[PDB]
């Protein structure tokens, strides 16, 4: 149908560029002002600029002046948002936007491209187990999951044996350490007599590494 | 030039009315647009020109407004429209307000796991405190070491409201090297939430 679509996730060194694209398809791409809006993790939207695609045009935030380029390729109906001199402050989801009209109503949305700037370098993460003990059981329900530490960049896919387990699970948001590497953890409740007669066994994948890892979980003993 | 919307964040019951307002720091236009952030989603334009309903947006949503003062308005709340809620002029995109559903209060279930054999050899421990469905979403984890309060030391993350029980689960990771772990003798997270009568602690002996 009617669709913004985007370039991959980017991963930065600060002083890098980053050029995100989004693509028009199935309406006019040069009858609507394109716009920038940024969403750093956990906070609200930024909006950064918009390009004229008819024209070529560019009006930007002040905040972006000088390290913010927008163009347009026409022939292939493609807008382009050039960030310049990266800042890890930079770290966003970036989305382009269709102005459908002078109310700046923005009815149409790229799915985002996820830019992180950091100063780290990629690194695959170490999986630990969260061993089940007499501390994560109460109630006929016991707790275990895996602790996914020190990786590089986002993201991350937990599943629980090789995603024969579903229910119960939680994988937890990463967190950003004072390292600069994200650390992350993925449990899962089960009827606690399973883990007499259960093997559970993490699977973490962190593709930008390519690293994959399985975590048989043991109860501690 | 400040959006402001209000409140920040709300609770309430499937079915209640909820009324989420935006006011702008000086007039800008009365052209402001509501859009809706499910979590990992792009936004979605739900209400333009302050009070139009976007084609395809179910007739619960509502908005009205003039000058400086909007409000957005879903006249019963579904499970479905959990999400973060912005207002927009322009430029100018208020910092949005979370809506989350209003259940029984549940008391977490809290759980301890000291840090594994695997990871001290690397000469670093992670101990990590759970707290298992839980609502409201407000809730304590303090850190005791020998009954010395910690910080700087802990990061914890919450999970999005639950989709079929509206709960909210917590994890927190106390780090510090192997040496310093070494040292002392008790760790201990105090968990504090609505749903408990007293603080719970969750503690183990190093060995």
């Amino acid at each position: 149908q009617v669709q913004l679509v985007q370039s991959g996730a980017e991963v930065k060194k600060p002083g890098a560029s980053v050029k995100v694209s989004c693509k028009a398809s199935g309406y006019t791409f040069t009858g609507y002002y394109m716009h920038w809006v940024r969403q750093a993790p956990g906070q609200g939207l930024e909006w950064m600029g918009w390009i004229n695609p008819n024209s070529g045009g560019t009006n930007y935030a002040q905040k972006f002046q000088g390290r913010v380029t927008m163009t347009r390729d026409t022939s292939i109906s493609t807008a382009y948002m050039e960030l310049s001199r990266l800042r890890s402050d930079d770290t966003a989801v970036y989305y382009c936007a269709r102005e459908r009209s002078d109310f700046w109503d923005f009815d149409l949305w790229g799915r985002g491209t996820l830019v992180t700037v950091s100063s780290a370098s990629t690194k695959g993460p170490s999986v630990f187990p969260l061993a089940p003990s007499s501390k994560s059981t109460s109630g006929g329900t016991a707790a275990l999951g895996c602790l996914v530490k020190d990786y590089f960049p986002e993201p991350v896919t937990v599943s629980w044996n090789s995603g024969a387990l579903t229910s119960g699970v939680h994988t937890f948001p990463a967190v950003l350490q004072s390292s600069g590497l994200y650390s992350l953890s993925s449990v899962v409740t089960v009827p606690s007599s399973s883990l007499g007669t259960q093997t559970y066994i993490c699977n973490v994948n962190h593709k930008p590494s390519n690293t994959k890892v399985d975590k048989r979980v043991e109860p501690k003993s | 030039i400040q959006m402001t919307q209000s409140p920040s964040s709300l609770s309430a019951s499937v079915g209640d009315r909820v009324t989420i307002t935006c006011q702008a720091s000086q007039d800008i236009s009365n052209y402001l647009n509501w859009y809706q952030q499910k979590p990992g989603k792009a936004p979605k334009l739900l209400i333009y020109d302050a009070s139009n309903l976007e084609t395809g947006v179910p007739s619960r949503f509502s908005g009205s407004g003039s000058g400086t003062d909007f409000t957005f308005t879903i006249s019963s709340l579904q499970p479905e429209d959990i999400a973060t809620y912005y207002c927009q002029q322009y430029e100018f995109i208020g910092p949005g307000t979370k809506v989350d559903i209003k259940r029984t209060v549940a008391a977490p279930s809290v759980f301890i796991f000291p840090p594994s054999d695997e990871q001290l050899k690397s000469g670093t421990a992670s101990v990590v405190c759970l707290l298992n469905n839980f609502y409201p979403r407000e809730a304590k984890v303090q850190w005791k070491v020998d009954n010395a309060l910690q910080s700087g030391n802990s990061q914890e993350s919450v999970t999005e409201q639950d989709s079929k029980d509206s709960t909210y689960s917590l994890s927190s990771t106390l780090t510090l090297s192997k040496a310093d772990y070494e040292k002392h003798k008790v760790y201990a997270c105090e968990v504090t939430h609505q749903g408990l009568s007293s603080p719970v602690t969750k503690s183990f002996n190093r060995g």
